[PDB]
């Protein structure tokens, strides 16, 4: 109607008025008015003016809620305490009290720091639960732990939408968006309605982002109590890091309950299901290694075509043809290849032994140290390859030994990840005080150690990093071991949630930009990736610093930060000049399936002339695919027709054909402009079943 | 530093700087460049610029006083590459099967199956079809199969239109020839699609040179380039008309181009069908019988169902109505068709 009859009713002061009218109001506050409200310039004068004056209040917070203001608006709600499915009760509930009680959550919760907010928080919580559309009532009410009697007085019946909904949402968006802190409460009281509920992996994902170990204790009696089983052995094992299945076998050493988590939950048995099976239901053919193994010859191509043929798994043929073809190889490719009959075959414990002991105490030094790293390579639990190699490790300068350190150390690496094995590492403090020149004596020091090291709580600033830091600091030669001791510290930097190390290691560590080079590897490693965009721009600025190495490592941290919200991966690295800064983007696409976008930066990538980055284009070209596929190798083929160019498109043919285990070993790659000495550990990047 | 190298290279060059086709390496670095119009002096080149980028005879920065070679061209966006470069896989792989189904099947296990499983060949022996024409009647569906197959692809498509080819400028169409199968080269295994090549023949121009001996060279560069040397391998290529009378037979031969297929304006079994989907989203009164329209037009292509179970909805909501009357058909195909003259003759068989 006209507001003609109804419009002087503010003008009067007489109480009743007031408690007949606002009544009377209600039942037009299903629409609010007539109107848009243009009653507040008449009705603010009001204010002042003291029966039914929460109901006043109601009015007031109707009308200031129906126009607009941010602080002013729940303050009657607040002094009011609501009192006295509808379209009015989605009107003052739903918009007015989800947009007012909102802007009081985040008005107070960014002002002081009341319990009026929480009952508030509380009984729209619960009206939230009445209304049954959850999504938008959860993400605004996860700025306001509150969050855990939220979802433990949510969680009653509906179980996939906040589940999957909300912690897929949430998970996503706390990881992307969100800081840290608060998704430990997301993990904690995810593990109590996760814990509550069935489909147990993903309280298997909370121990991917948790790392606990109660939690596998609780999900093997309870994932005993549901008895696939293997399966779950199986991506149990790739899902756990190297901590928790040393804890899991020392405890359930202890307890077991069958004996069946001791055979699955530590090794063999994530591998007994595959290989038969991967010859069974698989057919791979013959002119690949007769014609990919036919990519000519010249001991090194060869030597890599070794090593491709190698890494074909169809039995292990490649493993037992002949002889003559390691007689042709040299030193470090005799490693390659020694360690080669490991990679062909990281399966049969009985038949390692009885392969590799042909090889084993050989005439040559590097048949037999590349032979016991075959040995590291093909297994994880054994433990009984240590002692042949373990007892002759000790040479004091640079004899054999060290060798069968460097391939026994490393293989010993992949072979252990205990709560902290210590013994491994007091054979470790003669091999860092032992220092021989070559390179990979420290180099698979600290990499090793580390692999024992990844996954430390919240790391260790220990004696072992600490020791190795000094004796670091004790010799400034061979740049390399500058690089790649640097690596281990930030492998024991890795398992960090909240660590201080990268300003322990500032303190200590600091200096001329070798040392400062080793802070920009904490600061990549110490950093694996939340919403935290302020080490993003300070990579915008410190990614121009004129020292072209922490360029390096330092921009190469960004596949490891964003990896998850993909989209602005795609950067302009390729625009700049600085050409490893083209690795860098190289190296950042890396391996998972690969879109056309990012073959579309293949297209680019892959014509470029300098030889370590058309030696650096194949390497995650092909792992990022692992015609269509053969297109891009006879594109080389194209390109081509050095010898390095070369033996990266036989890189590349091998590549054809937050898990730490494949973060590690191609960080361990990124110094590859350098001798085959080095590609001598090239062959130990061991990420793929 | 550099920006005095950087200035003393661009104070090598003279600010008023040409463009000239070239043709053949001088290997040892001093040259000879043609314009346009073509005059030669034994030029040099600003050596800090990549010579060896190109491949013999192509466009480069140079001068007009001296002549000599200066920078490498621009990677020159012509009006073609955008078209070319066919963008997204687009849309209407099949939305109604019921068209033509007799080479449908044809260009499926002639051009998917070659390409996508290149290992049939392993087994027998046999080349695969380099290049089919795709010809009829004037709206059977040609570029509709072309787009058909552009979606359902796993080949980097390409579409050419064969008057993109006719430029005023000379040498010009030639050299959009040697970058439409740098196009056709630099991709992927890819399948182009060349369409309008019988609008080439017997064709003259007023924006143009002397005409028969023209796009005689741009279609002989057509000729060296396409299946020429330069090795064929896996690069599809499929070309599209309506008529053949002004192919030279110097390309239909074969090596160039194995298979010839024709298209049936189709049998009114299907007709119904292609009636029915055209007039599939709309509002028409049910009543009228479309069996008149199937059986009256006896060489109907679909261009002329499209119009006809369009223009009908046309005259009926162009005075609002949503349902048509069979009057309102009348008068969409007796527009449709000038003079629709197929009764008697006959007719009268009967
Ligand atoms: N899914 C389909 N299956 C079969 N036929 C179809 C389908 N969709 C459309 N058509 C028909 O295919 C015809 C395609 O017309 P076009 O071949 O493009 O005509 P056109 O472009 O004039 O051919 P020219 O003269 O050689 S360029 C349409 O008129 C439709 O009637």
């Amino acid at each position: 109607r006209d507001k003609a009859p109804v419009q002087p009713q503010q003008s009067p002061a007489a109480a009743p008025g007031g408690t007949d009218e606002k009544p009377s109001g209600k039942e037009r506050r299903d629409a609010g008015d007539k109107d848009k409200e243009q009653e507040l310039s008449e009705e603010d004068k009001q204010l002042q003016d003291e029966l039914y004056r929460p109901a006043l209040e109601e009015l007031r917070r109707q009308i200031r809620s129906s126009t607009t203001s941010m602080t002013s608006v729940p303050k009657p709600l607040k002094f009011l305490r609501p009192h006295y499915n509808k379209r009015f009760a989605a009107d003052i509930i739903s918009v007015l009290a989800m947009t007012m009680s909102g802007e009081r959550e985040c008005l107070k919760y960014r002002l002081v720091g009341a319990g009026e907010v929480a009952k508030e928080w509380q009984e729209l919580d619960d009206a939230e639960k009445v209304q049954r559309e959850p999504l938008l009532t959860l993400v605004k009410e996860i700025v306001p732990l509150l969050m855990e009697i939220e979802q433990v007085d949510m969680l009653e019946k509906d179980i996939d939408e906040n589940a999957y909904a909300k912690v897929c949402l949430y998970l996503t968006s706390c990881v992307n968006y969100v800081p840290e802190p608060e998704n430990s409460a997301l993990l904690r009281c995810a593990l109590g309605v996760f814990r509550k509920f069935s489909r147990f992996p993903e309280a298997l994902r909370l121990a991917l982002m948790l790392n606990d170990m109660e939690l596998v204790e609780d999900i093997f009696t309870s994932c005993k109590d549901v008895v696939m089983l293997g399966r779950h052995g199986v991506f149990l094992e790739l899902s756990e890091d190297v901590e928790e299945y040393e804890d899991l076998t020392e405890i359930m050493s202890n307890v077991q309950l069958n004996s069946n988590f001791l055979a699955l939950a530590r090794e063999l048995d994530i591998m007994e299901p595959k290989v038969p099976d991967d010859i069974y239901k698989t057919h791979l053919e013959n002119n690949r290694f007769g014609g990919s193994g036919s990519q000519v010859d010249s001991a090194r191509m060869n030597l890599a075509s070794s090593f491709v043929n190698g890494f074909v798994n169809q039995d292990k043929l490649l493993t037992d043809d002949g002889n003559k073809w390691l007689y042709k190889n040299k030193d470090h490719g005799m490693l390659s290849a020694a360690a080669s009959l490991g990679m062909i075959l990281l399966w049969d414990v009985d038949g390692g032994l009885t392969q590799i002991d042909k090889y084993l105490y050989s005439s040559e030094d590097y048949i037999k140290s590349g032979a016991l790293l075959a040995c590291g390579i093909v297994n994880s639990g054994v433990r009984n390859e240590c002692d042949p190699a373990l007892a002759l490790l000790s040479d004091y300068v640079l004899h054999n030994s060290n060798t069968m350190r460097l391939g026994s150390i490393f293989g010993l690496g992949l072979a252990y990840a205990g709560s902290n094995r210590e013994d491994v590492l007091t054979l470790l403090l003669p091999v860092m005080g032992d220092s021989k020149s070559s390179m990979e004596v420290a180099g698979v020091t600290a990499l090793a150690c580390g692999m024992i090291a990844v996954g430390s709580c919240n790391g260790d600033v220990t004696s072992t990093i600490l020791q190795t830091i000094m004796e670091k600091s004790e010799t400034e030669l061979k740049d390399t071991y500058a690089r790649w001791l640097p690596l281990g510290l930030g492998l024991n930097h890795l398992g960090k949630g909240e660590a201080i190390e990268a300003i322990l290691a500032a303190l200590e560590v600091v200096s001329e930009p070798f040392r400062s080079f080793a802070n920009t590897l904490v600061d990549v490693c110490a950093y694996a990736g939340s919403g935290n965009v302020l080490k993003v721009q300070q990579l915008l600025h410190i990614c121009s610093e004129h020292f072209d190495s922490k360029e390096k490592e330092e921009d190469k941290d960004k596949k490891e930060k964003k990896d998850k919200d993909k989209k602005e991966a795609p950067a302009d690295m390729g625009a700049h000049q600085g050409v490893a800064v083209l690795g860098i983007a190289l190296i950042a696409m890396g391996e998972e399936i690969g879109a056309e976008m990012a073959l579309r930066t293949f297209g680019h990538l892959l014509r470029y002339g300098e030889p370590t980055l058309r030696r650096a284009v194949p390497l995650a070209l092909a792992l990022i695919s692992v015609s269509h596929d053969a297109d891009p190798e006879v594109s080389y083929n194209s390109i081509f027709a050095a010898r390095l160019a070369a033996m990266l498109r036989q890189l590349a043919q091998y590549h054809a054909k937050k898990g730490t285990l494949t973060l590690c070993p191609y960080h361990s790659d990124r110094q590859l402009m350098s001798q085959v000495a080095v590609a001598g550990l090239l062959t130990v990047l061991v990420s793929f079943l | 530093k550099q920006e005095e190298e950087r200035s003393k290279v661009d104070d090598l060059r003279g600010t008023p700087m040409s463009v000239g086709t070239l043709e053949e390496i001088i290997d040892d670095n001093h040259a000879i460049v043609s314009t346009s119009v073509g005059s030669e002096h034994y030029v040099s080149i600003l050596s800090f610029v990549d010579k060896d980028l190109l491949e013999p005879g192509c466009s480069v920065l140079l001068n007009h006083k001296v002549h000599a070679v200066i920078g490498v061209l621009m990677d020159d966006t012509d009006p073609l590459v955008t078209v070319m470069k066919v963008e997204k896989a687009p849309q209407e792989t099949y939305a109604d099967i019921g068209g033509l189904d007799n080479q449908i099947q044809e260009i499926k296990e002639s051009v998917e199956l070659p390409l996508t499983h290149p290992e049939y060949y392993e087994e027998m022996g046999i080349k695969p079809p380099k290049g089919v024409i795709l010809y009829g009647p004037p709206g059977t569906g040609k570029t509709l199969l072309a787009k058909a197959v552009a979606n359902q692809t796993s080949a980097t498509f390409l579409r050419v239109v064969g008057s993109e080819l006719i430029q005023k400028y000379l040498g010009d169409g030639p050299k959009l020839v040697r970058e439409l199968f740098r196009v056709a080269e630099e991709h992927a295994p890819s399948i182009v699609f060349i369409d309008e090549i019988d609008a080439i023949g017997t064709k003259r121009y007023d924006s143009n040179s002397g005409g028969e001996r023209e796009i005689q060279r741009t279609m002989l560069e057509l000729l060296n380039q396409l299946d020429g040397f330069d090795s064929r391998g896996d690069v599809k290529v499929i070309m599209a008309t309506n008529r053949i009378e002004t192919l030279d037979p110097a390309l239909i031969r074969p090596g160039r181009i194995d298979r010839k297929i024709e298209f049936p304006l189709p049998d009114e079994k299907t007709k119904k069908r292609i009636f029915q989907i055209h007039t599939s989203r709309m509002t028409l009164a049910d009543d009228v019988t479309l069996d008149d329209l199937i059986m009256a037009k006896d060489d109907l292509s679909g261009a002329d169902i499209k119009a006809i179970c369009t223009e009908a909805g046309l005259m009926a909501l162009r005075e609002r109505r949503m349902k048509v009357t069979n009057e309102d058909f009348k008068k969409s195909k007796e527009n449709v068709l000038y003079k629709k003259q197929e009764g008697t003759p006959e007719g009268l068989y009967l």
